[PDB]
C-alpha cells in the first residue's frame, strides 16, 4: 500500500447534415498526435542519438510538413458558405 | 494592492497549499528517519536501497561506514521468485 | 538490425549461446552444420526453459508421492 | 500468452458472426491488435528482448492510421447513401 | 527516385488546380521513364548473384528483386499514360476517364509498398510494406466516391484486408515467440528439420496469399474487381500479386507444403470452372488472374524457381495490361454505355468488332492466345517452364491438373474472340475522330513483344545463367 | 444556503429587463447576494415575471415553470405582471400572472426601482428563513 | 497478506472475457465502445503487472485518447442502425461458434511450441508451474528505460522503419482529405 | 482582389514582402524551420574551431581494457 | 499506512478547499475589474459564498428528463471529476514531496489530460436530440485540436531535458526557469490552456448552447456540484502545468545563505521553513496564473468556431512545428545535447 | 536483467559456502560512503578490478565460478581503503556522506566536504579523485569556481568547516 | 559514471559468491530429495560445460 496506490482507488469509489471539416478535424488528429507521440522516443534518447538521430528526426518532420502542407494549401478545415453574395454584372440588353 | 476583499480568497488558497507543501515536507522526514525524499531513482539506487536494508537491520535509510559487515550480511542475500506470466 | 538488444539497451538473457551458436555456424557449411545442434538446443532451452522445466518436474513428483 | 489469445479468438469470432452492424467490426480490428500487442509484449519481457516492443509501437500507430483511413471510407459510404443499415458494408 | 516524386507531387498538386491533373500524370509518367533509362546501369552491382544488405539487414537487394522494380515501373509509366493521354478528344470520354487530384500520389505510393514488400529481408520491414500497399489501395478503391459499388468494394477490401494483416502479424509474433528474431536468415537446414515451425509459416504465407485472391477466398476480390472502374481494376489486380508473390519466392518458405498443394489446385479448378458462365468481362479477367495465381503459386515449392516466376510474372503483366487496353479502345465502337466508370461490362458488347477495327481484333487474338499457351506466343515459353520445374521436382498430378485448367481456361478465353469475329449489322464505314497516338503505340509494343519476344528466349538465358548464377 | 444562493432564470425578463439589469450592475450588485441569473430552469429555483405576459407566451412559461426543480418560488416584478397594470383591458394580455402560475411575492411598480427588487428579494429570503422543513416534519 | 496480489493477472483475463462478451452482446454500440474502452484499460492494468507502464500509458494516450475519441465522434454522427442481439437470428452459429472457439484456441496455444507430438504441445502450454528467479547484477550504469532504448534503435538501428511511417502517416492525412473534401475547385 | 499573390517566380523578392506583410503566420515559420538545419550546416565548424570543441564521449559501460592478463599479487589469502 | 491517509487527506482537503475558494475569488476578482464588489453578504467577506451555493445543489431534486439516460447523465461527472483530480498526484510541492513520485509523471499527466474529454463526448449523447450530438462535436474538436499543441510543448522543453520525472524537470530550473529563453511557448501554453478548459474566449458551445434549447449541460443536482469542482481544478491543474513547465514550479530565491545564517542544523524546524518557502512560490504562481484566466475572461470577447479551428491549425502548429527544427538545432550548434539523468 | 513483475517473495537460502572455497569479509559500507570512497577506492584497486573483469570475459560463462579469487583480492582492497579512511579521515567522510544524504546522493551539494577530503587523504594516503577520458581543455566540474547548479542548501557544518579551515590554511 | 563504474567489480564479486553458494546448495539439496533414485541432477540440461544458474525453482508455497 503505497499513497499513489492508496489515491487512485479512494477518489473513484468516494436526420441532420454536418460539414466535412467537422470530421475531418477529428480524423486529422490521429496522424498529428501519432507523430507527437512518436517523438518521445527521440528526447529521451537525444544524448545516445548524438547528431545521426537528430538528422532522422528532421527528415521524419520535414516529411510530416509536407503533408501539413498539402492539407493547408487544399483549405480542408475551412467551412465553405453556399449562399454566395452575387458579384455578377449588372447588364442590360438595349 | 487596493482591493483587500478580492486577495483574501487568494490569500486562503496561497495558505493552504503553502502548509500543505510544508506539512507534506515533515511527513516525508519522518517517514524516511531524518532525511530528505530521493526521487529520480533507477535500478541500481534501488538495488543498493535494499542492500542498505541488508546491512541495517531493515532500518530504511540509515547508513553505515564500517568497512566489515556483520555475519548475517553473508546470509541475508534475497533472490526474488517470481510467478509465471500469462 | 535491432538483434541481441536488451530492454536497458544492452545484452539480452539469451545472447550468449546465440553467439556461440552464430559462431559455429560461421565455422561449418550447410554439408558440417550438424555440429551446431547441441548450442542450437542450448540456445532452445535458454529461451523456452523445457528441459529444466521437466527436471523439476521430476522433483517435484518425488515430493508429492513417494512422501505421500 | 492467454489474455491475447482469448481477446484476438473472441474478437474474430464477433468478427465473423455479426448480423448486426458493422461498428463491432471495427471494434474487433482494434481488439484483434490489442490482444496481439500483449501477446509479442509477455514475449520481449521474458526474452528481455526490444524487437517485440518496436513491432509494437509500430503496430500502435499503424492500427491508428488503419482507423482513421476506415472511418474516412466509411464516411464516403454514408455521404452517398444517407444511412449505414444494419446488413450493408 | 520514388520518395522525390512522392515529396514533390504533395507540393506541386496542392499548387495546382483541377485542370493540370492530367499534364502532372505525363510529367511523372516521364520522369518514371528517365529514372528506367538512367539508372538500369546498376544491374552490374549483381553480378554473380552478388546479393546485398541494407539499412543495416533490413533490405535486401539481388538481380530478382532489381528486374521487379523495373517490371513495376513499366507498370506504371502505362498506367499513368492511360491517365494522362486522353484517346479521343470528345466530352464523353472526358467524363469517362478524367484523373482526380490525389490518384498519382496514391499510385506511387503504392509503387513504394509494393518495393519495400520485394525489397524486404525482416518481417518488420513486411508488416510495415504491406500496410503501405493496403492502405492506399483501400483508398485508391475509394477514390471514385461519386459510385455506390466503388464505396461498397473499399469498405468490403478494408476489412477483409484488415483481418488478413491480423492472421500475418499473428504469425510474426509466433514466430518471435519461438526463435526471438524477425529475420528468415536465421533459419537453416538445421533450424527448420529441428523445430516445428510448418504451422508458424504456412499462416504466413496464407495471409499474405489470401490477400492475393487464392481459393477459395477468390469472390470478395472478384466482387472488388468487377465493382471498381476499370482503369484503377488494371492496376489494383496485378501490383498486390506482384509484391505478395514475389515476396513469397524469393524467400523459400514453403518447400514441399502438402496445404499450399491443396490450395494451388484447387484455385486452378476454381478459377478455370467458374469463369465459364461469366458473362461479363471483368469478372472473366479476374477469374482468369486467379488461375495464373495458381500456376505461380505452384513455384512456391520448387527452391530453384526464379526464372518460372520471372518469365511468367513479365508476360502475365504484359498481357494483362493489353488485353485490358483492348477492351478500353472498345469502347468508341460499341452502342451502349452501362455507366460513368464501367461504360464497358458485358462480353456481348463487343460483338461485331472485327467488322469495325480488325487489327484491335488481331492484338486480342495474339494476347489470348498468349494466355492459354499457344506458341510461338510468350505464354508458351512460360508455362513451359513452370512444367519443367515442378516435374523436375516431382509433381506429377498438379501437372495434369495444369493441363486440364488451361483446357478449360481456352473457353472463357475464347469467348471474346468468338463475338468479335462473329458478324453485326449497322458497321462503321467513316470517323473523323482518331485515338490517341501514344496510347496504340503502347498497345502495339505490348503486342510485338507478345508475339516476337521469343526471338530472344537465348540471350536472356545467357543473361540469366550469368546475373543470376 | 437557499438564502445565500438566490439563481433565477433568465426567462420571464422579456419588458420591463432594463431595471432588473440595472440591479445586476455596479451601484446595486444583486451577485453580492449570491444572485446569479441562469440561463436554463433546470439548475435554477426562481422565476422573475417581469414585463407583460401576454396569451402567446403563457405556455412557455408554465412549461419554464414546471420544468424547475422543487423547490420552487415566483416573484412578480412589475405591474403589468402583477395584475395586467396599464394593458389590463387589452385583447392579448393575462390579466395577472396569478391565473397561470403560483405567485409568492409581489413588487410593485412600473418599471420597479431597483431598490424594490431588492427589497422585495429581502422579503422572499425572509419568506424561506421562517420556513419549516423538517420541523413540519417532526409534526407531521 | 502476500498472496492477495497473486492472482490479479487471472482477473484481469476473466474481465477482458467479459468485456468482449458484453461488447458483443450490446444493443447500443456507444454502449460497445465505452466496453472497448474497459478492455484496453485492463489491457493497460496487465501491462503494468509485467512491468511495462510505460505502454500502458501509450495506450492509454494513444487508443482511448484518439482512436475512441473518434470512434464516438463517427457513431455520434452517422445513422448507424442495428439489430439487437437475437434468437431467431444467431443462434444458428451455436455449433459452428463452438467448434471455432475450441479448435482456434487449442491451435494458438499449440503454435508456440516446438515438440513433436501433438498433445504435448498443448500440455507445456498449460505447464505454467514454476516460478522464474530474478537475480541483481550490476553492470547497467546508465538510466536507461524502455523508452529511450526504444528512441535508440528506433532511431539509429531502425532509421527506415521511421522514414516510412512519415510516408504511412501522410497517407493518414492525404487519403481522408482525397476521399472526404471534394476538390470542385 | 486587393491583395492577391503575385506569384513567386514571378518576382522572389516581392513575393517575400508581400507574404511578410499578408501571411505572416506562414512566413515566420518558414523563417523559423530553415533557420535551424541551415545553421546547423553552416555555424557548427566555425563553433568547433573558434568557441570550443566537441566533448569527448562518455563512458557508457565498464571500459574493459583491450589487452591480456597480468600476474599481480598483495591481498592474497593468508 | 497511516501517514500515507493523512497526507492524502491534508492534500485532498487543500485542493477541494482551493477550488471552492477559487469559485469566490472568481467572483471577486472579476468584480472590482468591473468597479463592483461582491459575495460579500454570505459571509465575513463572502467566505461562504461556495459552500452555500453547494449545499442547494445537494438539497436539490434529482430531475431527469423523459427522453434521456439516467446512468450516462450520472457517470460522466463524476468520472470527469476524478480524472482531473488524479492528475493531481504527480505534482510536486517539493523536492519529492509529492504523492506519486513517478518516474513517468509527465506522460500520467498527459494521458490523462486525454481521458478528460470524455465528459464533453457523453454529454451529448445524454440528449437524444439531435442538435446536442452537434454541439458536442464542436466542442470536443476544439480540445482535440488543442491538446496537440499543449503536448508539443512538452515535448519541446524535454528536449531540454531529457527525463519524464517532474521533480527532475524543475529541479534542472534553477539555473533558469525555461520561460526566458521560450517566452512565446509561455503565451501559447496559456492560450491553448483556456480553450481546453473551454473557457472564455474560448466558451463557444456552453454560449451558443445557452440560446438554444440545449446542446449545453443541462444537469441538476449534484452532477452540477462535480462538474463545478472539475472545471476549476482542471484550471489549476493545468495552470500547474505552466508552472513545473515554465515558471520553475516551488522554486524561488536560494535561501542557502538565508538557512546558513538563522539555523546551523538540520531539524525539523528548517525542514518545515524550507517547505513552505516552496509551496509558497508554487502557489503565488497559481494564484497569478488564476487572476490572468480571470484577467483574461473579463477583456476578451469571443471566437467562432471557424476563427477558432484555424487559429489553432494553421497558426499555432506552424510555428511549433518550426520550433520543433529550431531548437534541436540550436543543442547541436553548441554541443549541447542533455543526458538521461 | 530485469525487475520482479506481477508478484515475488523474498527467499533465502541459510547454507553455507563450500569448503573448497576460503573465506572473505565483505565491504559493509552502504550507498553513500561507498559513494564517497568510490574514486579513492579506483585509484588504488584498478588492476584489480581490472584482472576480475578481464577473467570474466575470458571465462566466457563459468565466471561466477572462475572469478572467485580476483574478486576476493578485490573486496580486501576495498576493505583497506575504508579502513584507512575510517582510522585517518573519519570526521571528513562523514561530512561528506551525511551531506549527500541529505540530498539525492547529487555529488553538487557536496563539494566543501569533498575538497576536506580529498585534501586529507592527498596528504595522507596519497589518493587523488580523477576523472579520465577529458582532455587538458576540459575542466573538471568538481575544480569549477563558480559552477551553474548550486545546491538548494549548502550543509552547515560542511560550511562552518570550510571557513575555519580557510581560515586556518588548510586548503 | 565513473564512480559507479569504479564500485562495479566488487559487488558483482559479491554477488557471484552469493550465486556459487546458492546454486550449489540447490544441488545438494536436490540429492538429498533424490537419494533413492538414478536421477543425476548434476546432469546440465545444458550441453555446455559452463556454469549456469537456475533460473527457475518450485515455487516455496
Ligand atoms: C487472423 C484472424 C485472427 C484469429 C486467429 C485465430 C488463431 C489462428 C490459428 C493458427 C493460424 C491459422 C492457420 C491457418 C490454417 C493453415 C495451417 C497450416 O497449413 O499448417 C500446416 C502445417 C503442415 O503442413 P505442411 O508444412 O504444408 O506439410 C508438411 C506436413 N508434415 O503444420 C501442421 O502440421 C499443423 C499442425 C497439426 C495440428 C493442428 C492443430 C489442430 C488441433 C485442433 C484439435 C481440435 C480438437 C478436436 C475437434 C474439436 C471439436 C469438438
Ligand atoms: C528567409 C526566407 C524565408 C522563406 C519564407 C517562405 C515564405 C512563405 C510564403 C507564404 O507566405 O506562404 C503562402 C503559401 C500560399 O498561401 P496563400 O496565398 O494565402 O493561398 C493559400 C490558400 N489557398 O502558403 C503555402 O503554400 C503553405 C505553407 C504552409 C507552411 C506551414 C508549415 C511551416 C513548416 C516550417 C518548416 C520550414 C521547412 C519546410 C520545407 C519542407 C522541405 C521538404
Ligand atoms: C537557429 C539559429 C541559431 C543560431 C544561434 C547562434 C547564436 C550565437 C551566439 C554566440 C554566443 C556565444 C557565447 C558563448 O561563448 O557561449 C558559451 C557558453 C558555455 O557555457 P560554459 O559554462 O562556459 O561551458 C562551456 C564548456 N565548454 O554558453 C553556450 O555554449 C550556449 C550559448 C547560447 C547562445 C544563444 C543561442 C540561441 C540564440 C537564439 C536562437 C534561438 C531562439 C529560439
Ligand atoms: C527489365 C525490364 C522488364 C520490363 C518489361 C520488358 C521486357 C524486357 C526483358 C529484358 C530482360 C533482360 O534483359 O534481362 C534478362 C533477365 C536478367 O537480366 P538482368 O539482371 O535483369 O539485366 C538486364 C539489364 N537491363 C535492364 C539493362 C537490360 O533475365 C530474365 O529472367 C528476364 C525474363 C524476361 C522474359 C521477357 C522477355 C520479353 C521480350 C523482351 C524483348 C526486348
Ligand atoms: C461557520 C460559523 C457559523 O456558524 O456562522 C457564523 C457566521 C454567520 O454566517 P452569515 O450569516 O452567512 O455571514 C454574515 C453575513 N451578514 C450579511 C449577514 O458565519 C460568517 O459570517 C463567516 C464565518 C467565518 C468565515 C471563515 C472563512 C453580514
Amino acid at each position: 500500500m503505497n499513497t499513489f496506490i492508496i489515491f487512485i482507488i479512494l477518489i473513484p469509489i468516494v436526420r441532420l447534415a454536418f460539414n466535412a471539416a467537422f470530421i475531418l478535424v477529428a480524423i486529422l488528429f490521429l496522424p498529428f498526435d501519432l507523430e507527437i507521440s512518436t517523438l518521445l522516443p527521440y528526447v529521451m534518447s537525444i544524448y545516445l542519438v548524438s547528431n545521426y538521430g537528430f538528422t532522422i528526426v528532421l527528415l521524419f518532420l520535414l516529411i510530416l510538413i509536407i503533408g501539413f502542407v498539402y492539407e493547408i494549401n487544399t483549405n480542408a478545415l475551412k467551412i465553405n458558405k453556399h449562399n454566395k453574395p452575387n458579384t455578377d454584372s449588372l447588364i442590360y440588353k438595349l | 494592492a487596493i482591493p483587500f476583499e478580492a486577495l483574501l480568497p487568494y490569500g486562503i488558497i496561497f495558505g493552504l497549499l503553502t502548509a500543505g507543501g510544508g506539512a507534506m515536507q515533515v511527513l516525508h522526514v519522518y517517514r524516511n528517519g531524518g532525511v530528505r525524499d530521493r526521487f529520480a531513482i533507477d535500478q541500481w539506487d534501488s538495488q543498493m536501497m535494499e542492500r542498505d536494508l541488508r546491512l541495517n537491520g531493515g532500518q530504511g535509510r540509515k547508513q553505515v561506514d564500517q568497512a566489515t559487515a556483520p555475519e548475517a550480511f553473508k546470509h541475508n542475500h534475497v533472490w526474488k521468485s517470481e510467478r509465471p506470466l500469462i | 538490425t535491432a538483434a541481441g538488444i536488451s530492454l536497458t539497451g544492452g545484452r539480452n538473457r539469451c545472447f550468449s549461446e546465440w553467439q556461440s551458436f552464430m559462431h559455429c555456424t560461421a565455422k561449418t557449411d550447410a554439408k558440417s552444420r550438424a555440429q551446431c545442434l547441441p548450442n542450437f538446443e542450448d540456445y532452445m532451452e535458454c529461451l523456452h526453459h523445457t528441459k529444466e522445466k521437466a527436471r523439476l518436474r521430476e522433483i517435484e513428483s518425488v515430493l508429492k508421492q513417494k512422501k505421500e | 500468452m492467454f489474455i491475447g489469445t482469448i481477446i484476438l479468438v473472441l474478437s474474430f469470432l464477433g468478427f465473423v458472426f455479426n448480423r448486426r452492424n458493422i461498428i463491432l467490426a471495427f471494434i474487433c480490428l482494434e481488439t484483434m491488435l490489442l490482444g496481439i500487442n500483449l501477446i509479442l509484449l509477455r514475449n520481449s519481457v521474458l526474452f528481455d528482448d526490444i524487437s517485440g516492443s518496436l513491432f509494437a509501437i509500430v503496430i500502435i500507430i499503424l492500427a491508428g492510421v488503419e482507423s482513421a483511413i476506415g472511418l474516412s471510407l466509411l464516411v464516403s459510404y454514408y455521404r452517398l447513401r444517407g444511412v449505414i443499415n444494419s446488413y450493408g458494408i | 527516385m520514388l520518395i522525390l516524386a512522392i515529396i514533390s507531387l504533395i507540393t506541386f498538386v496542392s499548387m495546382s488546380k483541377l485542370s493540370d491533373n492530367r499534364a502532372i500524370i505525363r510529367l511523372i509518367n516521364i520522369y518514371l521513364i528517365l529514372v528506367l533509362v538512367l539508372d538500369s546501369f546498376l544491374y552490374l552491382l549483381f553480378l554473380n548473384n552478388q546479393t546485398y544488405t541494407v539499412m543495416g539487414e533490413l533490405l535486401i537487394f539481388n538481380s530478382f528483386t532489381f528486374y521487379i522494380d523495373m517490371l513495376i515501373y513499366f507498370i506504371m509509366i502505362v498506367i499513368s499514360s492511360l491517365y494522362g493521354y486522353n484517346l479521343y478528344n470528345n466530352n464523353l470520354y472526358k467524363t469517362l476517364f478524367e484523373p482526380k487530384k490525389e490518384l498519382i500520389i496514391l499510385f506511387l505510393i503504392n509503387i513504394l509498398g509494393a518495393l519495400l514488400i520485394v525489397h524486404s529481408n525482416d518481417f518488420i520491414t513486411l508488416f510495415v510494406a504491406i500496410e503501405l500497399q493496403s492502405y492506399s489501395i483501400y483508398l485508391i478503391t475509394a477514390i471514385y466516391n461519386s459510385s455506390y459499388k466503388a464505396s461498397k468494394a473499399s469498405m468490403l477490401y478494408f476489412f477483409m484486408g484488415g483481418i488478413l494483416s491480423i492472421l500475418i502479424a499473428y504469425s510474426i509474433n509466433t514466430y518471435y515467440s519461438v526463435l526471438n528474431s524477425y529475420t528468415l536468415h536465421s533459419l537453416d537446414s538445421l533450424i527448420i528439420n529441428t523445430l516445428d515451425l510448418n504451422l508458424i509459416l504456412i499462416a504466413l504465407s496464407l495471409g499474405l496469399l489470401f490477400k492475393i485472391g487464392i481459393a477459395p477466398l477468390h469472390k470478395w476480390l472478384i466482387s472488388i474487381y468487377e465493382n471498381t472502374p476499370i482503369l484503377i481494376t488494371i492496376y489494383i489486380s496485378l501490383i498486390p500479386k506482384i509484391s505478395i508473390l514475389s515476396y513469397l519466392v524469393l524467400s523459400n518458405i514453403s518447400i514441399n507444403s502438402l496445404v499450399i498443394s491443396i490450395l494451388a489446385i484447387l484455385t486452378l479448378l476454381v478459377g478455370s470452372v467458374g469463369g465459364l458462365l461469366q458473362i461479363k468481362i471483368k469478372r472473366l479477367l479476374a477469374f482468369s488472374g486467379l488461375t495464373n495465381a495458381g500456376y505461380m503459386m505452384l513455384l512456391l515449392l520448387l527452391n530453384n524457381n526464379e526464372f518460372s516466376y520471372l518469365y511468367y510474372i513479365t508476360q502475365y503483366s504484359i498481357s494483362h495490361l493489353a488485353i485490358f487496353m483492348i477492351i478500353i479502345f472498345s469502347i468508341y465502337y460499341i452502342n451502349y454505355i452501362n455507366n460513368q466508370y464501367n461504360p464497358i461490362i458485358y462480353v456481348n458488347q463487343l460483338k461485331g468488332l472485327i467488322h469495325d477495327n480488325a487489327y484491335l481484333v488481331l492484338s486480342m487474338a495474339i494476347v489470348v492466345f498468349s494466355f492459354i499457351g499457344i506458341p510461338p506466343l510468350l505464354g508458351f515459353f512460360g508455362k513451359l517452364n513452370i512444367l519443367m520445374s515442378i516435374l523436375n521436382n516431382g509433381y506429377y498430378f498438379i501437372s495434369i491438373v495444369l493441363i486440364v485448367a488451361s483446357l478449360i481456361s481456352a473457353l472463357y478465353y475464347l469467348y471474346l474472340l468468338n463475338v468479335s469475329i462473329q458478324d453485326k449489322n449497322n458497321i462503321l464505314i467513316n470517323s473523323n475522330e482518331t485515338v490517341s497516338s501514344v496510347l496504340s503505340y503502347i498497345l502495339s509494343s505490348l503486342i510485338i513483344l507478345i508475339t516476337f519476344g521469343f526471338i530472344y528466349n537465348s540471350l536472356i538465358i545467357d543473361i540469366f545463367n550469368v546475373y543470376f548464377n | 444556503a437557499r438564502q445565500g444562493s438566490f439563481w433565477p432564470v433568465t426567462f420571464g425578463l422579456a419588458c420591463c429587463a432594463v431595471e432588473m439589469m440595472h440591479v445586476s450592475a455596479p451601484r446595486y450588485d444583486q451577485d453580492r447576494l449570491g444572485i446569479i441569473f441562469r440561463a436554463s430552469p433546470r439548475q435554477s429555483d426562481i422565476m422573475i415575471v417581469a414585463g407583460t405576459l401576454t396569451n402567446k407566451m403563457a405556455p412557455v412559461l408554465r412549461q419554464v415553470y414546471d420544468q424547475m426543480p422543487e423547490p420552487r418560488w415566483v416573484i412578480s416584478m412589475g405591474s403589468c405582471a402583477n395584475g395586467g397594470g396599464y394593458y389590463h383591458f387589452s385583447y392579448s394580455v393575462v390579466r395577472g400572472c396569478d391565473r397561470i402560475v403560483p405567485v409568492d411575492v409581489y413588487v410593485p411598480g412600473c418599471p420597479p426601482t431597483s431598490e424594490a427588487l431588492m427589497y422585495g428579494v429581502f422579503q422572499l429570503q425572509r419568506k424561506m428563513r421562517n420556513t419549516k422543513i423538517t420541523r413540519m416534519w417532526y409534526r407531521k | 497478506m502476500m498472496y492477495l496480489t497473486y492472482y490479479f493477472i487471472e482477473i484481469t483475463i476473466f474481465l477482458a472475457i467479459l468485456c468482449t462478451i458484453f461488447i458483443i452482446s450490446a444493443k447500443n454500440p456507444m454502449v460497445s465502445i465505452l466496453y472497448m474502452i474497459a478492455l484496453f484499460v485492463i489491457a493497460a492494468m496487465y501491462l503494468y503487472l509485467i512491468g511495462l507502464g510505460i505502454f500502458s500509458l501509450l495506450y492509454i494516450m494513444i487508443y482511448i485518447g484518439a482512436i475512441a475519441v473518434l470512434f464516438l465522434f463517427i457513431i455520434t454522427l452517422l445513422d448507424i442502425n442495428s439489430t439487437e442481439l437475437s434468437v431467431k437470428s444467431n443462434i444458428r452459429d451455436l455449433p459452428l461458434v463452438l467448434i471455432s472457439l475450441i479448435v482456434l484456441t487449442i491451435s494458438g496455444l499449440m503454435i508456440y511450441s516446438n515438440d513433436s507430438i501433438l498433445i504435448n504441445k498443448l500440455l507445456e502450454a498449460f505447464g505454467n508451474d514454476y516460478n522464474t528467479i530474478i537475480t541483481q547484477d550490476w553492470f547497467n550504469i546508465e538510466n536507461t528505460t524502455l523508452l529511450t532504448t526504444i528512441g535508440n534503435v528506433l532511431l539509429t538501428n531502425n532509421a527506415f522503419i521511421l522514414l516510412v511511417l512519415a510516408i504511412v502517416l501522410l497517407l493518414g492525412i492525404i487519403g481522408p482529405i482525397s476521399i472526404t473534401m471534394k476538390h470542385k475547385e | 482582389m486587393i491583395n492577391a499573390n503575385p506569384g513567386f517566380w514571378n518576382g522572389p523578392f516581392r513575393y517575400l514582402r508581400w507574404s511578410a506583410h499578408n501571411r505572416p503566420h506562414l512566413f515566420f515559420a518558414f523563417a523559423i524551420g530553415i533557420a535551424g538545419p541551415v545553421a546547423a550546416l553552416t555555424l557548427t565548424p566555425l563553433r568547433r574551431k573558434y568557441l570550443y570543441p566537441d566533448h569527448s564521449p562518455l563512458p557508457q559501460s565498464y571500459p574493459l581494457p583491450q589487452r591480456a592478463r597480468e600476474q599481480l599479487t598483495g591481498f592474497d589469502d593468508e | 499506512m497511516i501517514i500515507n491517509i493523512v497526507e492524502i487527506l491534508i492534500f485532498l482537503v487543500c485542493v477541494l478547499f482551493s477550488v471552492a475558494y477559487l469559485t469566490v475569488a472568481e467572483r471577486k476578482t472579476l468584480a472590482y475589474m468591473q468597479r463592483r464588489l461582491g459575495p460579500n453578504f454570505v459571509g465575513y467577506y463572502g467566505l461562504l459564498q461556495a459552500f452555500a451555493d453547494a449545499v442547494k445543489l445537494l438539497l436539490k431534486e434529482i430531475v431527469l428528463p423523459k427522453e434521456s439516460n439516467y446512468i450516462i447523465l450520472v457517470i460522466s461527472p463524476l468520472i470527469t471529476l476524478i480524472t482531473a483530480l488524479i492528475g493531481w498526484v504527480v505534482i510536486p510541492l517539493g523536492p519529492g514531496i509529492t504523492l506519486g513520485e513517478l518516474n513517468l509523471g509527465i506522460l500520467f499527466s498527459l494521458a490523462i489530460g486525454s481521458l478528460g474529454v470524455f465528459g464533453s463526448l457523453l454529454s451529448g449523447w445524454s440528449s437524444n436530440s439531435k442538435y446536442s450530438l452537434l454541439g458536442s462535436i464542436r466542442s470536443t474538436a476544439q480540445l482535440i485540436s488543442y491538446e496537440l499543441i499543449l503536448t508539443s510543448i512538452f515535448i519541446i522543453i524535454i528536449m531540454f531535458v531529457s527525463s519524464l520525472n517532474i521533480t527532475t524537470i524543475i529541479e534542472t530550473q534553477r539555473v533558469v526557469w525555461y520561460c526566458i529563453p521560450l517566452l512565446p511557448l509561455l503565451l501559447i501554453f496559456f492560450i491553448a490552456s483556456v480553450a481546453e478548459t473551454a473557457r472564455p474566449p474560448f466558451d463557444l458551445t456552453e454560449s451558443e448552447s445557452e440560446l438554444v434549447a440545449g446542446y449545453f449541460t443541462e444537469y441538476s443536482g449534484s452532477p452540477f456540484v462535480f462538474f463545478f469542482l472539475a472545471e476549476y481544478s482542471n484550471i489549476i491543474l493545468i495552470s500547474a502545468f505552466n508552472g513545473y513547465l515554465l515558471l520553475g514550479g516551488y522554486l524561488s530565491f536560494n535561501y542557502s545563505y538565508l538557512f546558513n545564517i538563522l539555523f546551523n542544523d538540520y531539524s525539523y524546524v528548517s525542514f518545515l521553513f524550507e517547505g513552505l518557502i516552496n509551496s509558497s512560490a508554487y502557489a503565488i504562481k497559481l494564484v497569478f496564473l488564476m487572476f490572468s484566466f480571470i484577467w483574461v475572461r473579463a477583456a476578451f470577447p469571443r471566437f467562432t468556431y471557424d476563427n477558432l479551428i484555424n487559429f489553432c491549425w494553421i497558426i499555432l502548429l506552424p510555428l511549433l512545428f518550426g520550433i520543433f527544427l529550431i531548437i534541436p538545432s540550436t543543442l547541436y550548434i553548441f554541443d549541447s545535447f542533455p543526458t538521461l539523468i | 536483467p530485469r525487475e520482479a513483475a506481477a508478484h515475488w517473495v523474498p527467499f533465502e537460502d541459510k547454507a553455507n559456502m563450500p569448503d573448497n572455497v576460503p573465506d572473505v569479509v565483505e565491504v559493509g559500507a552502504t550507498s553513500a560512503p561507498l559513494l564517497s570512497a568510490s574514486y579513492f577506492i579506483g585509484a588504488k584497486c584498478k588492476p584489480y578490478n581490472d584482472d576480475f573483469m578481464l577473467c570474466r570475459e575470458e571465462s566466457q560463462g563459468s565466471g561466477a565460478i572462475d572469478c572467485l579469487k580476483e574478486g576476493r583480492r578485490v573486496t580486501r582492497c576495498a576493505v583497506s581503503v575504508i579502513e584507512d579512511i575510517n582510522k585517518s579521515c573519519l570526521d571528513e567522510f562523514r561530512l561528506h556522506w551525511q551531506c549527500l544524504e541529505q540530498n539525492n546522493h547529487q555529488l553538487s551539494g557536496c563539494r566543501k566536504a569533498e575538497a576536506l577530503l580529498n585534501k586529507c587523504v592527498f596528504t595522507k594516503l596519497n589518493l587523488e579523485k580523477k576523472i579520465p577520458g577529458l582532455r587538458p581543455d576540459e575542466e573538471p566540474v568538481f575544480l569549477k569556481k563558480d559552477p551553474w547548479i548550486k545546491p538548494a542548501v549548502d550543509d552547515f557544518k560542511s560550511v562552518r568547516a570550510y571557513a575555519e579551515a580557510k581560515k586556518n590554511g588548510t586548503l | 559514471l565513473w564512480a559507479r563504474i569504479y564500485l562495479m567489480p566488487l559487488l558483482q564479486a559479491e554477488e557471484d559468491r552469493q550465486t556459487v553458494r546458492r546454486s550449489i546448495a540447490q544441488l545438494e539439496r536436490e540429492k538429498e530429495i533424490m537419494k533413492g533414485t538414478g536421477f543425476d541432477v548434476d546432469k546440465s540440461v545444458y550441453n555446455d560445460g559452463k556454469f549456469h544458474a537456475p533460473a527457475l525453482m518450485i515455487p516455496p508455497k
